[PDB]
Parts: C-alpha cells; sequence; structure tokens
C-alpha cells in the first residue's frame, strides 16, 4: 500500500503479500570513496508496474 | 404507503457515509489508494448489507 519513485517504477510488492521484509546496513561493503555507480534505479517510466 | 416508505429508506441509505470518507464509492476510490480505499469500502459494504 506504499507509493513511491522505487514502488512504483522498480518494484512492487502486492496488496496481499505475504512474508517478513529483511533489510540491513550496507555501508561497508557497497560504499567506497570513489563511488558505487554500478548500482542503478529506474525514475522514469510510462505506466505504473 | 409502508412498502414504499421501505423502498425509499432503502435508497436513502445509500446516501449515507457509515464513518466513511464519503458515499459515492467512486470518490473513495480515485481519493484513497487501494489498501486504504479497501477499508472504507468494508464500512459501506457493511452498512448495506
Amino acid at each position: 500500500g506504499q507509493t513511491g519513485n522505487i514502488a512504483d517504477y522498480n518494484y512492487k510488492l502486492p496488496d496481499d503479500f505475504t512474508g517478513c521484509v529483511i533489510a540491513w546496513n550496507s555501508n561497508k561493503l557497497d560504499s567506497k570513496p570513489s563511488g558505487n555507480y554500478n548500482y542503478l534505479y529506474r525514475l522514469l517510466r510510462k505506466s505504473k508496474l | 404507503n409502508h412498502n414504499a416508505q421501505a423502498l425509499n429508506t432503502l435508497v436513502k441509505q445509500l446516501s449515507s457515509k457509515f464513518g466513511a470518507i464519503s458515499s459515492v464509492l467512486n470518490d473513495i476510490l480515485s481519493r484513497l489508494d487501494p489498501p486504504e480505499a479497501e477499508v472504507q469500502i468494508d464500512r459501506l459494504i457493511t452498512g448495506r448489507l
């Protein structure tokens, strides 16, 4: 039931989703002084996913 | 008369809100997100049943 850029254009949890969302910090591994440009996301699309 | 009265009462109870945002279902569907709109529609359905 949450709407946002990531939710609508990248990945949408279904309305009746069953499960657990697991998140943890990854600054140690996924961050570099040069910059982790490898990861991408989408912010422009014709219609919601 | 009673029969007619009953019918009118029934129709009038379509305009009541039953603690929802509004009586019109389209207004609730447009204004609120489906996860939030489900609760309002549930209240209206219970009242009309």
